[PDB]
């Protein structure tokens, strides 16, 4: 149940459906979720979950932040 | 994770976020199969997977040629997800029947496109920027089996920043015009991603245009559609953030272009003979532009067309070299033909240079052009001199690239007689009249071949 959970949560955040959610994409959610966040929290949330640097955050690196207490 | 409760407070607002499209129940519209094909531009390879969907029997939008309809579709990458959750997408196809790899191509182009806003980003942006992900939806029960492109839909406000054509938004936004020009200069002049429209910096249905102009579709108008940009293009922060050179615009062009939230963060980075090519191939279109009435306002501004006929002569296009040689010539023009300029002798020594230049470029007409200048004189720069030995340069290359045997009783006709330089030779004289005679009978004209071997037994007999 929690991992379909976080693929729902994942599938919030990654708005077109590629596998990997961009900080333009978490920029539009944000803003569209009413969340209240600089344009650079959302920049420095993507970073923080960024493990391979290629500027985006794929579903392990999503799992990995939820899964990580 | 310093953020992970950041993710949590919006995960939670999402499972209480109502359905946008609940009003229209697409739940109840019958279901139906299709095959799903997803793209990788990196590998170039496709994905096909088995989909349900459903999809409004009603478009809800529409451009000039795409209709968008709306469209739910359950998700392969979770394992149980009811129509309830299903997602909401939008699906698009052309309203006039289309050739079905026109939407693979279109697949092409997006996620081409898709790649470049993320060169883009990685140059740090004030604004960061994603074409959506489009896939094409194959409904083989349907009649005809048509196609259609599918995508997630983006709530809020469409708005189409530029288009393909040189429409520019007015409120007006640093960021789209700034990665268009951004995809210009990184892809040293080879493409430019135009059309930018979207949600915000969400973007769907980019047109690129190459300088070639032979894939990414009808939309794709080339070297001419890089033209169109750079006419209206007002170079921002952002552009000059990344280093992105400025397109030389008429002082005309430069006033009426000149005639923002998007602040700087002071990390943004900067951003070849092939280039300077074709920024003089996108110089020329603009002229022709210009002649057309493309950048109507008064009438047609002919100075404008000039200054960039110049540039696009000084960037090595050979049309605009031999356009100018003849207008600095007084010379009739294709390029810009009505328009005539001041009849000065240094505009005439300048006419003869672009014509020298074209000439040892290959162009066949201002080859010509100069061997009769070094002839008669005609045309022939006053810093010059008639030159018959360098007129026959001129001549056979022309021969060996209007009559030819014209031509080459010209050059028996100098050569039988010498001057101006150039010694006689009279054997020479005889056989270049027999080539000319030979030419004369390849063209019909017997009695006029009959004259000029009668002129090579008289070359020959001294
Ligand atoms: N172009 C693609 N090629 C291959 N797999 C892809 C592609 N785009 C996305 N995926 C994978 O499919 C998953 C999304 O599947 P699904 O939910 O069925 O798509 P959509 O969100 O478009 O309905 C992504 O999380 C990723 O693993
Ligand atoms: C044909 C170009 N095109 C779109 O691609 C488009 C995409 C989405 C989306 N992915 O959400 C949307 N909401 N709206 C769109 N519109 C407007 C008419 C409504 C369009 O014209
Ligand atoms: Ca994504
Ligand atoms: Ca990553
Ligand atoms: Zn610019």
């Amino acid at each position: 149940d929690s991992e379909e959970e976080i693929r729902e949560a994942f599938r919030v955040f990654d708005k077109d459906g590629n596998g990997y959610i961009s900080a333009a994409e978490l920029r539009h959610v944000m803003t569209n979720l009413g969340e209240k966040l600089t344009d650079e929290e959302v920049d420095e949330m993507i970073r923080e979950a960024d493990i391979d640097g290629d500027g985006q955050v794929n579903y392990e690196e999503f799992v990995q932040m939820m899964t990580a207490k | 994770f310093h953020f992970k409760e950041a993710w949590k407070h919006a995960i939670q607002k999402a499972k209480h976020m109502p359905d946008p499209w609940a009003e229209f129940h697409l739940e109840d519209i019958a279901t139906e199969r299709a095959t799903r094909h997803r793209y990788n531009a990196v590998t170039g390879e496709w994905l096909d997977d088995e989909v349900l969907i459903k999809m409004a029997s009603q478009p809800f939008g529409r451009g000039a040629m795409r209709e968008c309809f709306r469209t739910k579709k359950l998700s392969n990458f979770l394992h149980a997800q009811q129509w309830k959750g299903a997602s909401n997408y939008v699906a698009k196809r052309y309203i006039e029947p289309v050739d079905r790899d026109v939407y693979f191509e279109d697949v092409r182009l997006q996620m081409e496109a898709k790649l470049w806003g993320e060169e883009y980003n990685r140059h740090k942006p004030p604004k960061q920027v994603d074409i959506m992900q489009m896939c094409i939806i194959e409904l083989k029960d349907r009649p005809g089996k048509p196609l259609f492109h599918l995508e997630h839909y983006i709530e809020g406000k469409y708005i189409k920043y530029n288009s393909n054509s040189g429409f520019v938004r007015d409120n007006i936004r640093l960021t789209p015009q700034a990665f268009s020009h951004f995809t210009f200069e990184r892809s040293g002049h080879q493409l430019i991603v135009v059309d930018i429209q979207g949600v915000g910096d969400l973007y769907t249905d980019p047109q690129i245009h190459t300088e070639t102009g032979t894939d990414f579709g009808d939309g794709n108008l080339g070297v001419r559609g890089m033209a169109l940009f750079f006419y209206s293009h007002a170079c921002n922060r952002i552009c000059e953030s990344m280093g992105l050179a400025p397109f030389d615009l008429s002082p005309r062009e430069r006033d009426a272009v000149n005639q923002a939230k998007t602040i700087l963060r002071g990390t943004e980075e900067k951003c070849k003979k092939i280039g300077k090519s074709i920024l003089g191939k996108v110089h020329l279109a603009m002229v022709r532009y210009h002649e057309g009435g493309r950048f109507c306002e008064e009438e047609w501004d002919q100075e404008s067309a000039v200054f960039h006929l110049e540039h696009a002569a000084n960037l090595g296009e050979l049309e605009a070299i031999v356009g100018l040689g003849l207008m600095y010539s007084q010379l009739p023009h294709h390029i810009l033909a009505d328009v005539s300029l001041k009849e000065t002798e240094e505009n005439k020594t300048k006419g003869f240079d672009y014509l020298l230049k074209a000439a040892e470029a290959g162009d066949r007409q201002s080859m010509i052009l100069v061997a009769r200048a070094f002839d008669s004189g005609q045309n022939l720069s006053p810093d010059r001199c008639q030159d018959w030995l360098e007129a026959l340069h001129w001549y056979n290359t022309a021969l060996e690239m209007e009559p030819r045997y014209m031509m080459l009783a010209r050059e028996a006709e100098m050569l039988f007689t010498g001057g101006y330089g150039l010694e006689k030779d009279p054997q020479r004289s005889g056989d270049l009249y027999t080539q000319a005679a030979e030419a004369a009978m390849e063209a019909m004209k017997g009695r006029l071949a009959n004259q000029y071997y009668q002129k090579a037994e008289e070359a020959w007999a001294q």
